[PDB]
């Protein structure tokens, strides 16, 4: 339950290519941090440079949407990768089940502009009414925008868990 | 600015050329003309209908904007 | 010996091998050497064997024979990780989440399989599980109660819930029909059939486990352990977001009457989902017991209230006793904020006369509930922390109109209305 | 052409058989006596098998005159109990009169064989009745579907009455004509298609039959049924295409397969069936195609099975949740057919399945689960309900899993 | 064509 | 031992219902059920209401299942030996 | 998304801090930063009373 | 009956209970006995018992169990000589039942008469394939594969491979009188050494009548080919020394045939023993007629090794002793079975790449590697299900009976986890398929 330690196993498998190893053990490092992701993870422990190397880590795993998830963890929303990963095609996670955990209004615009462009109807319904969604108003009061991402950071990061411990 | 041109209804299938179509609204369905068009679920039903309509013996769907046009 | 006895087992069990009998024979062996050594005496003593500190080692490989299909073989894993010692140290978060996760699956169906008889193992595993850490003890309570509140799982706890041919056959010479609506005629609904009694010790045996999660380990000869605020505080955010996905109206301070006009649809959700499944209201007097914890689920209470507002407003009966579940959720609500303390006693105690009355004064006690909340507010900062016994208080003498000045004139001129019949209950609302 | 093949001589042992028995007197038995032998109440199936038995010697000529009674009476050999050896005996009379008074036996023979619901039960059928509609035929008694011969007499007549219409609509469409083209071609293809539809139906086995396939009445009739339906794809094989593209239950799916030899032309539509975007025509699709694969092994059979894999693993990302159950559950059964036909496709279909074992299980991880199937991982086989369907999926992921690596090792 | 098998011997003319 | 007289006290032995005293025996099995101590379980099996309720099979069921709830056992230690 | 209404909205017209407002400030136009559907039509109204023939100097 | 199959186009199964079936094969054996006062009758009603069992082997196992009985039972009767009959005849049509093979079986001699197998085909497509050894790299380890594969399958089930001896014997004679020089350039010596090792696994079965035959022919093409390089004889010690060690085998078990064998061609090994003076064996054989003391400091410096260092030098010293003497790996299975479980990366790749050479060698002593093979899959340390994924294929081509469960773990591991190991399980999957079914 050292998360300075687990980090460390996890940039060990990280530069060595391990990268469902390295994912693994920089969930655990948030899971010892935040008590099982019930509170907010400390940004000195998921730093841009630790949530980074999660998003290299899911990408190399052809988890794309799960990219898309963790593009709006940074401290500014890295929105060239995620729209970049959103563009594959040949991803290994649910996909359209991880668009409840997208709280940036554009990431859902651009997901809605994707599934319009290369057809698929019923997967653009569901951004859609992602987007039309009360709590998701990017003109919200401010405490219900970061009450709106931190339950789905919540959620998202103890579904990683129950995928990748 | 009329917009003459269309749209595809394509999905382009991959080799993880060939596509599968998209569902058309308003393509005119060919019933009557096409067997091809009937349900198999509406297939008797149908066929009765269109029996009796060849012999010697879709329609109101008009757009809602002409409809209660009484001028 | 011993680790590498254990671990070439465990390996012909993870193999084809070693055929289930034999496993669980295996595991059965091993629990009685774990509990003989923690049986101590003068032979663990003497043979010095270790074997919870051996067993202890091979936690992950035992948590998946947890939830194996062979029952004897989950029960014997479940007996003997519900005494092994876990690691010298700690768990790891992967190895504790996954050990909790098949701990509450193994619950839930031997819950199900055996009923309570059968359910002490893997109740005494969660635990010893939740006693690890924080985290623990939110991972236990959150998988539980989830589980508890899953489409599986809740019948548990009372929740609710060839063509050519013959149509050929049946043909006279025209359709006479234009079309058939849909796929033809509905089905028959569903269909409940379970016993009351049954469901009742379930919930029980659900609750205990629950009780002993969140308590304290356990003087006076009498009285009761205290309820873990942080416990019953998880219980309350993890029943909040199974409920009803917040952040719409989440903050605990509550809104004008008017603003439940604008929710009504969520509230219509949060009233659905407690008539379906009747362990909520269990689970929020369970949150009630420890009492700062009740306040982090006031957007249940909120919305409840609304959902009963809405319904006593638009009821055009002339008693309560027309509308039961209705009667009695109102009863319950009010009854858990005054548990929860979230109410004065004075303003507690009407739920008794809601059976007597009709619609719109029951209606009127309800918007008298959410008029104290709003003037008071049911927020953590007020349970000031009194050491005298361990667990917080709740004082509303100090906020000023502790009493419910508005709200005791409302309910009192309500009682006087119908005097002819709530003579005798006059006395449960004095303000001194 | 059955009917007049029938006439042809095989041997001439009948006209011997003719000289030498019918010269005793037999042809004392008139139909009368016929007719009240089987009017009889405790029936005596021996002496109207003795009179039938003397019929069959007659030339088809001088059997015009039993035609009313053995047809009229034909429904009473519906009845349990009957021996089969007066059944083929009916038939083969059935089948000697179908060759002089074809016309007017069909339209007698209908009207023998309605289900008796009313005292007549609609004796009124005639030859134009049935020339609008020949789905009339199959209106009969729900007991012809369990017996072959009855089925066979019924199966001439619908046939028969098939190409009666087909011709019957182009007399009555050039007299009212004194567009209209296409409605007629589309009745008929349509009629015909329907036809199929209920052919195929009787083959499914009924709840009763629910209570060893081979040896059965059933197989017979799905023989029989599986005959005509042979002859009529090959004389158009676009109904065999419509009633492809209509679909049937995938439950009869090895029956057609096997036993209609020109199901082999539904490899050349296959590409026109996936294309379309009903995902119920793409997983009929996919189950025609994995049992055609295992029929026919050919090149092109490989190529449209290459296309199929790709076209699954293709909408595999453009289906959502509930759409990715509905298709990937009886898709899946489909892939240890094309693994059994094509070894060559063992990359491809375990990329694949890989593919939808992750996505899967992806989907399983985002929900709480009564089974979760993760913490499942080391399980061992399980060798073969309300669960909910990602953990459904998943099972039915492991389960194609087990049953190719199976199939590989066996 | 329908009415011979794809394994059936090839006629050429 | 309050507990069970309060129970004994609110039954109506023999009048009431069948109802009420199943409701009553399983009550009285399910706190048996969670019990820790075997001396409890002990002494409400010993009642003289428990023992009446409920029939003898299954009692002894009861009884033998949180025995071996928390069974206990003696192993031999002295090393194996033919001398 | 949440009625989240006040005494704010009784004020003048806001303008708004997007990338929108330069471009409408150097077109001669303007931006109207709408928050609310009374000062939508307050907005629109305004709208209709710019909707007026001429030619935009730049005044120096 | 033709109205059941009416309509079927006759181009490329009757359900029965246990004791129907046992009835029925009690009838046909009453037919038997009633013919006999040949297996012409016998091998007639076999399509009838296979009709009703419909390939379940469930039924197959019943019936195989019952004729063993049969057989104990009757001794040896007319009766019992033909349950042995239908037997081998029901083994032969199935032998996808893996039950090894009694001593009564292999005393039976009808098995290499005329008959029907079910593998034949494949086995020979094996064989046929294994020879072609040309010089590409991919198929000369595609030809190793098929070897151990032929090893293994010789070492399960060896009657089948015994009806398919005559088939190695005309494989040699094609390749013996072709030069010493394009003998190693195009490689065709390793396939010698193969079927010397197969052979070498083959006995005691390979020493019957037929099989005595096909033995002389191939030991005739031996003998040509060594004298075929008395010039150049000498780089090849190793595998005289296994032929050696045929020939003590061959002369323990069936004497007189080695005998026979020798004293026909007198000539020709008179001929090899003066020309080559260095033959010591040859000339010692015509006139006639290591252990744990070496490796145990080895175990114990592997069993009391901590450092990786240690671990490393004793993995390496094994690595070198077993590339001179594959034979001494069998002692150490124990020892690395539990150091291929270990985090250590080389290391455990070592200890993998040992212990898939042991049980190579010795295709018997792989299923004892099941447990832990599968314990590497399920660990939850990633490199070592990663270097278990690489080598799956191998091992289970070594296991066969256990590599539906071994590929099935493979699957699950890589679906619940992120790996995908889809190019090793296809692998296994496609070797395995021509192992079984084509």
């Amino acid at each position: 339950n050292n998360h300075s330690w687990l980090i460390i196993q996890a940039d060990i498998y990280f530069a060595t290519n391990q990268y469902s190893a390295a994912l693994h053990y920089y969930l655990q490092a948030g899971a010892v941090c935040s008590d099982f992701f019930n509170k907010a993870v400390p940004p000195d422990v998921y730093t841009d440079q630790v949530i980074k190397r999660m998003i290299k880590c899911c990408s190399l795993l052809n988890c794309h949407t799960q990219v898309a998830i963790l593009c709006q963890f940074l401290r500014e929303i890295d929105y060239k990768t995620a729209f970049k990963s959103l563009q594959e095609q040949n991803s290994h996670d649910a996909m359209d089940s991880y668009y409840d955990y997208i709280w940036d209004v554009t990431i859902l615009e651009y997901l809605t502009y994707l599934h319009h462009k290369r057809g698929e109807t019923d997967k653009r319904q569901i951004a859609i009414k992602a987007i039309g969604q009360t709590e998701l108003n990017a003109s919200n009061p401010e405490e219900v925008l970061q009450l709106a991402a931190q339950r789905r950071k919540k959620k998202f990061l103890q579904a990683m868990a129950k995928l990748y411990f | 600015v009329g917009k003459k041109v269309v749209q595809e209804t394509g999905i382009k299938v991959r080799s993880r050329g060939f596509q599968v179509a998209l569902l058309n609204k308003d393509l005119k369905p060919q019933t009557f003309r096409n067997a091809y068009d009937i349900p198999r679920r509406n297939l008797l039903d149908h066929l009765t209908r269109m029996r009796s309509n060849l012999l010697k013996s879709q329609v109101h769907s008009v757009p809602i904007a002409q409809m209660g046009n009484y001028q | 010996l011993l680790p590498l006895a254990f671990r070439s087992c465990l390996a012909r069990v993870h193999a084809g091998t070693l055929q289930p009998p034999f496993t669980a024979r295996f595991l059965r062996n091993l629990a009685l050497l774990v509990g003989w050594e923690q049986q101590g005496g003068e032979g663990p003593a003497a043979l010095g064997a270790h074997f919870g500190e051996s067993a202890s080692a091979h936690l992950s490989d035992l948590a998946p024979l947890l939830l194996h299909p062979e029952e004897e073989v989950a029960e014997a894993a479940a007996s003997l990780l519900a005494i092994c010692p876990f690691p010298s140290e700690a768990l790891s978060p992967s190895q504790l989440l996954g050990l909790v996760r098949a701990g509450v699956h193994r619950f839930f169906a031997s819950l199900r399989l055996h009923g309570p008889p059968g359910v002490a193992s893997a109740c005494q595993l969660l635990t010893r599980l939740s006693q690890t850490s924080p985290a623990g003890l939110k991972a236990v309570l959150q998988l539980l109660v989830e589980g508890a509140l899953h489409r599986g799982n809740t019948e548990l706890f009372g929740g609710q819930v060839a063509s050519l041919l013959d149509t050929n056959r049946r043909h006279i010479w025209s359709v006479f029909h234009a079309g058939v609506i849909g796929r033809g005629l509905k089905p028959p609904k569903f269909v409940q059939s379970r016993n009351q009694q049954e469901v009742i010790y379930n919930t029980q045996s659900l609750l205990s486990l629950l009780v002993h999660c969140c308590s304290a380990p356990g003087g006076e000869c009498w009285g009761a352990p205290i309820l873990s605020p942080e416990a019953a505080k998880a219980v309350a955010v993890t029943l909040v977001e199974s409920v009803c996905p917040d952040a719409a109206g989440a903050e605990l301070a509550w809104p004008p009457e008017e603003h439940a006009r604008a929710t009504v649809e969520r509230d219509l959700r949060i009233g659905r989902r407690f008539r379906e499944q009747p362990l909520l209201f269990e689970l929020l007097k369970l949150v009630a017991a420890a009492p700062p914890a009740l306040c982090y689920c006031s957007v249940l209470l909120r919305g409840l209230l609304a959902a009963l507002l809405g319904h006593w407003e638009a009821s055009r009966h002339p008693d309560t006793t027309h509308s039961p579940w209705h009667l009695e959720a109102s009863c319950t609500l009010v009854a858990v904020m005054a548990e929860g303390s979230l109410l004065p006693p004075a303003l507690g105690n009407m739920h008794e006369v809601f059976s007597q009355l009709a619609p719109f004064e029951v209606r009127l006690l309800l918007l008298s509930v959410w008029g104290f909340l709003r003037e008071h507010g049911p927020l953590p900062q007020k349970f000031i922390f009194q050491s005298e016994r361990g667990r917080f208080i709740r004082d509303f003498s100090r906020e000023g109109g502790g009493e419910g000045g508005p709200h005791l004139a409302v309910l009192h001129s309500v009682l006087h209305r119908n005097i002819d019949r709530l003579g005798l209950f006059s006395g449960r609302f004095q303000a001194p | 052409v059955d009917d007049w093949i029938c006439e042809e001589e095989i041997t001439g042992t009948d006209a011997l058989l003719r000289r030498m028995l019918l010269t005793n007197n037999a042809k004392n038995h008139s139909p009368k006596q016929l007719q009240e032998a089987f009017s009889a109440v405790p029936v005596n199936n021996t002496q109207v098998m003795q009179i039938i038995e003397h019929l069959t010697l007659l030339s088809a000529s001088e059997l015009i005159p039993y035609a009313e009674v053995l047809t009229s009476n034909m429904s009473q050999l519906l009845n349990s109990g009957v021996p089969r050896r007066i059944l083929q005996t009916v038939n083969k009379l059935w089948m000697v009169l179908n060759t002089v008074m074809p016309r007017r036996l069909w339209v007698m023979t209908v009207n023998a064989l309605q289900p008796s619901i009313k005292f007549v039960r609609q004796q009124k059928y005639t030859q134009n009745d049935l020339m609008i509609d020949p789905l009339i035929v199959l209106r009969c008694d729900q007991r012809v579907h369990r017996c072959p011969p009855l089925m066979d007499i019924t199966l001439h007549m619908l046939n028969g009455y098939l190409l009666a219409s087909k011709a019957y609509l182009s007399a009555h469409l050039k007299e009212t004509e004194q567009t209209r083209e296409e409605l007629k071609n589309a009745l008929l293809a349509a009629q015909d298609s329907a036809a199929v539809q209920i052919l195929l139906e009787i083959c499914l086995p009924t709840e009763e039959e629910k209570a060893d396939n081979l040896l059965c009445n059933l197989r017979e009739v799905q023989c029989l049924i599986c005959c005509l339906l042979h002859q009529m794809y090959i004389a158009d094989p676009n109904i065999a295409k419509l009633v492809h593209f209509q679909g049937y239950p995938c439950e009869l799916l090895p029956l057609t397969v096997a036993g209609i030899p020109s199901m082999h032309i539904c490899l050349d539509f296959i590409p026109e069936l996936i294309a379309q975007p009903e995902l119920e025509k793409q997983i009929f699709a996919i189950q025609l195609l994995s049992h055609l694969c295992i029929q026919y092994a050919l090149p092109k059979s490989l190529s449209v099975a290459r296309l199929a894999v790709n076209v699954m693993g293709t909408l595999l990302t453009v289906l959502t949740q509930a759409k990715r159950y509905a298709f990937f559950m009886p898709t899946l059964p489909s892939l240890v057919s094309f693994c059994r036909a094509f070894p060559p496709l063992y990359e491809d279909i375990m990329s694949l399945l890989i593919q939808i074992g992750q996505v899967c299980a992806s989907d399983v991880a985002t929900q709480t689960r009564d089974i979760d199937p993760i913490i499942t991982r080391l399980q061992q086989i399980k060798e073969k309900g309300s669960m909910d369907p990602d953990v459904q999926l998943c099972h039915c992921i492991e389960r194609t899993v087990i049953e190719i690596i199976n199939m590989s090792v066996s | 064509s329908p009415s011979y098998s794809p394994t059936s011997p090839s006629y050429s003319p | 031992d309050f507990l069970l007289e309060v129970c004994s006290r609110s039954v109506n032995l023999e009048k009431a219902s069948e109802s009420l005293k199943g409701n009553m025996a399983a009550f009285l099995k399910n706190v048996c059920l969670g019990l820790e101590d075997l001396q409890y379980v002990f002494m409400i099996s010993s009642h003289e209401l428990f023992i009446t309720l409920l029939k003898d099979e299954e009692r002894k069921l009861l009884v033998d299942q949180m025995r071996k709830r928390s069974p206990r056992v003696n192993l031999c230690i002295k090393p194996v030996t033919s001398f | 998304g949440t009625m989240s209404v006040e005494s704010e909205q009784l004020t003048g017209v806001p303008l708004d801090d997007s990338a929108i407002t330069p471009m409408c400030e150097v077109t001669g136009g303007r931006s109207y930063s709408v928050c609310s559907p009374r000062m939508l039509n307050q907005c629109l109204e305004s709208l209709v009373q710019k909707v007026q023939s001429g030619v935009v100097i730049n005044f120096e | 009956v033709p109205r059941i199959w009416q309509g079927r186009d006759q181009r490329t199964v009757l359900r029965v209970q246990g004791p129907e079936l046992i009835s029925l094969v009690e009838l046909i054996l009453a037919e038997a006995e009633t013919r006999s006062q040949a297996c012409s009758l016998i091998q007639a009603r076999l399509p009838l018992l296979l009709s009703c069992c419909c390939g379940d082997d469930e039924s197959v196992r019943k019936v195989t169990e019952h004729l063993s009985g049969c057989i104990q039972q009757w001794g040896d009767s007319v009766l019992g000589r033909r349950c042995r009959d239908l037997l081998l005849q029901l083994y032969l049509q199935r032998p996808e039942l893996r039950v090894p093979v009694p001593e009564v079986l292999l005393h039976s001699e009808g098995a290499a008469s005329s008959s029907v197998c079910k593998l034949d085909g494949l086995i020979h497509r094996f064989i046929t394939l294994l020879a072609d050894t040309s010089d590409s790299r991919a198929l000369e380890n595609r030809g190793a594969d098929a070897s151990m594969a032929c090893r293994k399958l010789a070492v399960a089930h060896p009657l089948l491979l015994l009806r398919h001896l005559p088939m190695i014997a005309a494989l040699l004679h094609g390749r013996t009188h072709l030069n010493f020089q394009e003998f190693r350039q195009q490689n065709h010596l390793s396939c010698f050494l193969h079927v010397l090792g197969l052979l070498e696994l083959l006995q005691p079965h390979v020493f019957r009548s037929e099989h005595q035959g096909a033995l002389w022919d191939c030991l005739l093409s031996f003998i040509r080919l060594l004298l075929n390089y008395r010039k150049s004889s000498r780089h090849l010690a190793a595998f005289i020394n296994k032929f050696v060690q045929f020939i003590h085998k061959y002369i323990t078990y069936n004497a007189p045939a080695a005998i026979s064998f020798l004293q026909k061609h007198a000539d020709p090994l008179h001929d090899l023993s003066f020309d080559n003076s260095d033959l010591v064996m040859l000339k010692s054989l015509l006139a006639g007629l290591l252990t744990a003391a070496e490796m145990a400091p080895y175990m114990k410096r592997l069993s009391r090794g901590q450092t990786v260092e240690d671990l490393l030098e004793v993995l390496s010293d094994i690595d070198e002793m077993s590339r001179r003497r594959p034979e001494i790996l069998s002692f150490f299975s124990t020892n690395l079975q539990r150091l291929m479980s270990s985090a250590e990366e080389c290391c455990r790749n070592l200890a993998f790449s040992l212990a898939l050479r042991s049980m190579q060698n010795s295709p018997s002593i792989a299923a004892a590697f099941l447990p832990t093979f599968m314990y590497c899959l399920g660990s939850q340390d990633f490199e070592v299900v990663q270097t278990a994924l690489r080598n799956l294929p191998e091992y289970a081509l070594l296991c066969q009976e256990h590599a539906a469960v071994l590929l099935h773990r493979a699957f699950l591991v890589g679906m619940y986890g992120q790996m995908d190991p889809s190019a090793q399980i296809s692998e296994a999957l496609r070797i395995l398929h021509m192992e079984a079914v084509m």
